[PDB]
């Protein structure tokens, strides 16, 4: 059984390797405690086919904190994943980058990480901007040591209203932990950027483009006169939950599932 | 703000589980079904438990309770709402929301939860659009997401 | 070999016949290769000549040298440079790795009567490249 | 049984093997991997972790997993050791200081019952400095010959140039493929 | 054949010369 | 710092060896028409004789005849190699060979040859085999006054070599050079004694000039990688009023027994030569004058292969007046 | 104009330059633009022909993108527009602020666009007043040296003429440099050779006679100028004007070669005219 798979996994045929690593997924899913193989599956890691290297990031991520010291054997291959010329492939680098709860790893993914800031891929943009969230929450000191707040406010003012939007919800939750001590407020310029950027946001993008508006305070009946007409379209959105911060946020500035009811 | 989705099943087995922060112990959903079974022999029950100070809120699905923990003040609309969108993803790219299904998809399943939400933020919700990039049976996103 | 073992006993009678102290141009056969000496090639070439003896103890001279490498280079086209001995005073060694010949003296390195000796250590140690890095690049 | 498969392999080629690439950081590694696989200088940062790559040269598919000199992932090469066939020394005559370091290192990894069949294999990079020393210099201090039952060989590769090898490639196949 | 001398082939190195 | 090149004519600066006024006309004769490129700034002489044979180069490698008859029937590359070549009077490619996968007379990316540092090897070159023919072509000169005796008696080496592999190899050429025996401790032998050796573009000048090392990526196609060029203070090979007997001068033609004598000046042609049987045409191919001798030739590739080197050595008379 | 066959549109910019002083802003600014690196680079040579007063104000902002370019023959195109706007209008150029870009070149990877940048540079500082002159410390030197190993014929030439501008102040310095122009004279190009050997020249103007690099460098050199002796004929007369320019500076380097000197029975006018005047120098 282990012994076997680790043979399978200790293997050059790549059809053995695929089942192994679906028979491991399988495992740890089914309940099985597979960390004693971290390592094992750690020399499986730099594989061309991306089937097998969505698991093994999965199975880094989950068995991350069980064996911190084992996963010293992945900061080199999420550096060349960093580089890769497919987006997917670098967004997942980036998402297993910041999954990884290791305190001794994401010092040295400040580099990868400062290099998709500014990735000109919205998805990429995405993925960065949710793996400097990720690395704040873990380590605000080193975020703020790395100088990413300048590069999220950036990112607000930038092309690509999901990534836009993306940024806006990681510093809306960095400033959430931090101590109110130099807020990302902005003046009405940045919410009228928002509004317009609102009305191109999905229906997730939604929630976190109207939750920045929470935080706001208008000082003018002018100024809270233009929100309201902003959110007044919100109210037609099919997502009960636009609705509902659409509500609040017009609160503020002055029939469905049984679940929700 | 959803810290961990995760996928039971009626007998209190999880079927599947993502977590998307990880301030939640993955063993606290071994106590969401002790709970449940509280809350409803004695009326209190309700879509969002409360494991001390970690709320599982999740809805009843065909088969399985879809319970998602969380910690901190998540938008609990935001939950019910992303935990429908999921729901409705199932159903597009599997016709039958069964235990059949959760442990014979799992190499999609992941790869769907993975892209779904990431640090337990949403970003891509469109079936059709995520049937372009993630399937069961890969190359660069459609520009569509990103336009 | 054949060729090489008929050319050996005339090659040793002319060294022996030439004391041990007028045609221009450099023709060169058609298609015949020219190449240095290689390792295996100096120590089968050194392992042929200990056992059909005339080279072992034999008086060393410049004549004797000069007549046995244009032999070498006739019957086997290797270039008549890697049959090179190390500057005296003393026992010089070949400059050519693989070889295992070398002069000893018999008795200024120059008027120094040397013999050639076989040595089976030569094939194995780079003595010459030792005693001269920078000769041996 | 019937053994026509392979013989009709063997006859266009079907043996690929294998090899390690070890030593101390900022060796020429690297560069040496990526010339034997690409064939050209590029400029890395050091190896955090580790590099696999393959050559194809001679019909033998000659696969190298390059291993860096970090303090932090020496004691990491024996993860490795299972299913090696080949390994590798890199030797750097241009770190004096480090010379004893790499020494010591390699005693420690040549001291394992399980690395038995691999084959000694010195290359002696950084080849463009006056202060390197020559093919028998190195041997002399690292005391390759008296390493019982092991085959070794010294060869001299230029990170810049790219000379040697060939050479070493050649006597890596010749070591490990014993036919015509 | 070739008027100008016969094409021979070439060696590798001096190896005699390590 | 050429204003104008004309043959044709493309200007490079437009500000406009002879000299209209101001103007300097610096131009060489070609076999029917003169490249006449005006100048009017103090721009390099030789840097435009260069480009002047450099493009004479590129005409005879991309047009197998220099005559009107393709001045007026290949404009349309004409002018686009022309364009190409020099920028503000400022050339910047001058590769044939690359300069072909670019401009063509029947446009994608130019490739990276050129913007890369190897731009005299075209990257991802393909054959069968590795064959690479050499060819060492002796040049005899000899000035032998009306006295008797030889003034200017000079020898100067080509190696021509025709490389056809597959890949980017990087040749290691090693020949019995003097210089390269006294170093390794070999200045015994015969060595050749060449005063001066120009390399190609491929050979590097950093690695002859550190140890004598000729390390180069050969071209695909017939090149010149070395250009030796010795004093020779030897007897001639032909004495008009001496080579081997082994060696045969195939093609004697002495121009003013044996061998047909025409007037057209008296041409004495002779077939074959035998050796120890004004201007002499003697070319006795298999014969080495200097006595240099090819060692080796390192063709190291990434990819790995087994190269079949070649080469011949032909000696034929340079400036061997009487 | 705006045509997608790029056979036509070379024709049309060969027209174009030819006919434009004699009597297109948009299509050249939107064919700085193009994906490929060949139209980008005929654009930018085309626009740099035009001697237009009225249309090189335009051109300003296409040469400011393409300054930039990471395509390297982008990069020697815009490198050659600049100069050219610089030589048609030198305010202009000092205005655009190109002079900043072009030193950054020489900086830059693309060896072959180091070279032209370097050319660039100094022909904007040959037609300048000489104020606020390229000069670069021995860093840069060292650097176009390091870039000089990879130069084309061609871009030798122009890395080579950077340092004639130079002077050494000591002989650390000036050794090597000398000892870095040493390679040159092994070069199959008559000019490099020539470059190599002006550039030493220049630096023995500080080179110390007591050490044995001066003696190295004396015999290093008449090796060469054998060599060049033996080029073409039109090459020969410029080979015995720098022999005759260089004889009254060092005359116990060539005090040697007199066979040499002999002129042929198939030599030049102008060969075997100047043939005699080297006899009687040397
Ligand atoms: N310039 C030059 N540098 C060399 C040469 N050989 C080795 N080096 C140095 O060696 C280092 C090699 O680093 P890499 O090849 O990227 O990888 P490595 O050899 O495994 O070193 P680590 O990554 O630290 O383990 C370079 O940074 C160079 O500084 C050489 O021939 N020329
Ligand atoms: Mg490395």
């Amino acid at each position: 059984e282990i012994f076997e798979l680790k043979a399978e996994l200790n293997s050059d045929k790549k059809e053995k390797k695929k089942e192994a690593v679906k028979k491991v997924i399988a495992s740890m899913t089914v309940g099985k405690d597979v960390s004693a193989l971290f390592p094992d599956v750690v020399n499986c890691m730099q594989t061309d086919n991306l089937e097998l290297k969505k698991l093994v990031y999965l199975y880094l991520m989950n068995y991350a904190k069980s064996q911190p010291d084992m996963a010293i054997m992945a900061v080199n291959t999420f550096v060349k994943d960093c580089e890769d010329p497919n987006p997917l492939i670098r967004a997942l680098a980036v998402r297993t980058m910041g999954c990884i709860r290791v305190d001794k790893i994401t010092e040295y993914l400040c580099e990868p990480l400062r290099k998709c800031l500014k990735d000109e891929d919205p998805y990429v943009r995405k993925t960065a901007a949710v793996c400097v969230a990720k690395l704040h929450d873990i380590n605000a000191q080193l975020v703020e040591d790395q100088g990413f707040l300048d590069t999220l406010k950036d990112l607000i003012s930038d092309s690509n209203p999901m990534v836009v939007a993306n940024a806006v919800a990681a510093l809306s939750e960095i400033a959430e932990s931090h101590p109110s001590s130099n807020l990302l407020d902005l003046n009405p310029q940045s919410i009228n950027k928002l509004l317009t950027a609102l009305n191109e946001c999905t229906e997730w993008g939604q929630i976190f483009i109207l939750d920045c508006l929470a935080n706001y305070m208008p000082k003018d009946d002018r100024e809270a006169q233009s929100i309201c007409e902003r959110v007044t379209p919100r109210l037609s959105h099919a997502n009960s939950a636009v609705v509902l911060s659409a509500v609040k946020v017009l609160m503020k500035f002055m029939s469905a599932e049984p679940e929700l009811q | 703000s959803a810290s961990a989705v995760y996928v039971l099943d009626l007998k209190g087995k999880v079927l599947i589980c993502r977590n998307y922060r990880g301030d939640v112990d993955m063993s606290e959903v071994e106590h969401f079904m002790p709970i449940l079974m509280e809350k409803e022999e004695e009326g209190m029950l309700s879509p969002i438990l409360a494991h001390g100070g970690v709320r599982f809120m999740w809805i009843k699905h065909n088969n399985l309770y879809l319970v998602a923990t969380s910690k901190k003040n998540a938008c609990v609309s935001l939950v019910f709402s992303f935990l429908y969108k999921v729901v409705q993803v199932f159903s597009e790219y599997f016709k039958e929301l069964e235990e059949e299904s959760i442990r014979d998809n799992f190499v999609i399943i992941y790869e769907l939860l993975d892209e779904l939400m990431d640090f337990g933020y949403p970003q891509t919700t469109d079936s059709k659009i995520l049937q372009e990039y993630i399937t069961q049976e890969a190359p660069r996103p459609p520009a569509t997401v990103t336009n | 070999s054949k060729s090489s073992v008929i050319g050996w006993p005339a090659v040793r009678e002319r060294m022996r016949r030439a004391e041990p102290a007028e045609e221009v141009g450099f023709p060169v056969t058609p298609q015949v290769p020219l190449r240095p000496m290689t390792y295996k090639a100096a120590v089968d070439l050194s392992h042929f000549l200990k056992e059909k003896g005339g080279l072992e103890g034999l008086i060393h001279s410049q004549r004797r040298q000069d007549i046995l490498d244009l032999w070498i280079y006739h019957t086997q086209g290797y270039f008549p440079d890697w049959q090179n001995y190390t500057p005296g005073p003393g026992v010089r060694y070949p400059l050519t790795f693989g070889w295992c010949y070398k002069l000893v003296p018999v008795e200024d390195p120059e008027r120094e009567v040397l013999e050639w000796r076989f040595d089976s250590r030569l094939a194995f140690h780079h003595v010459a490249r030792e005693l001269h890095p920078e000769y041996f690049k | 049984g019937n053994i026509f498969a392979n013989l009709f392999k063997g006859l266009f080629g079907k043996k690929e093997m294998r090899i390690l690439m070890v030593g101390l950081d900022a060796a020429g590694k690297t560069t040496i991997l990526y010339k034997l696989k690409l064939g050209e200088i590029v400029t890395t940062i050091p190896t955090i972790g580790f590099n696999v790559e393959t050559v194809e040269y001679k019909n033998i598919s000659f696969t190298v997993w390059d291993v860096g000199g970090q303090d932090k992932i020496r004691p990491l090469w024996r993860h490795y050791f299972q299913n090696t066939q080949g390994l590798i020394f890199v030797v750097d005559s241009n770190d004096r200081e480090r010379v004893n370091e790499a020494r010591e290192e390699l005693m420690r990894m040549l001291a394992e019952d399980e690395l038995r069949d691999a084959v000694l294999l010195v290359f002696a990079n950084k080849q463009d400095l006056p202060n390197a020393m020559n093919a028998a210099e190195i041997t002399d201090k690292l005391g390759l010959h008296s390493l019982r039952h092991r085959n070794w060989y010294i060869q001299a590769t230029c990170a810049t140039s790219g000379d040697g090898l060939y050479e070493g490639l050649d006597w890596l196949s010749n070591q490990l493929r014993n036919q015509k | 054949d070739r008027k100008g001398g016969s094409y021979s082939q070439a060696a590798g190195s001096d190896s005699a010369q390590s």
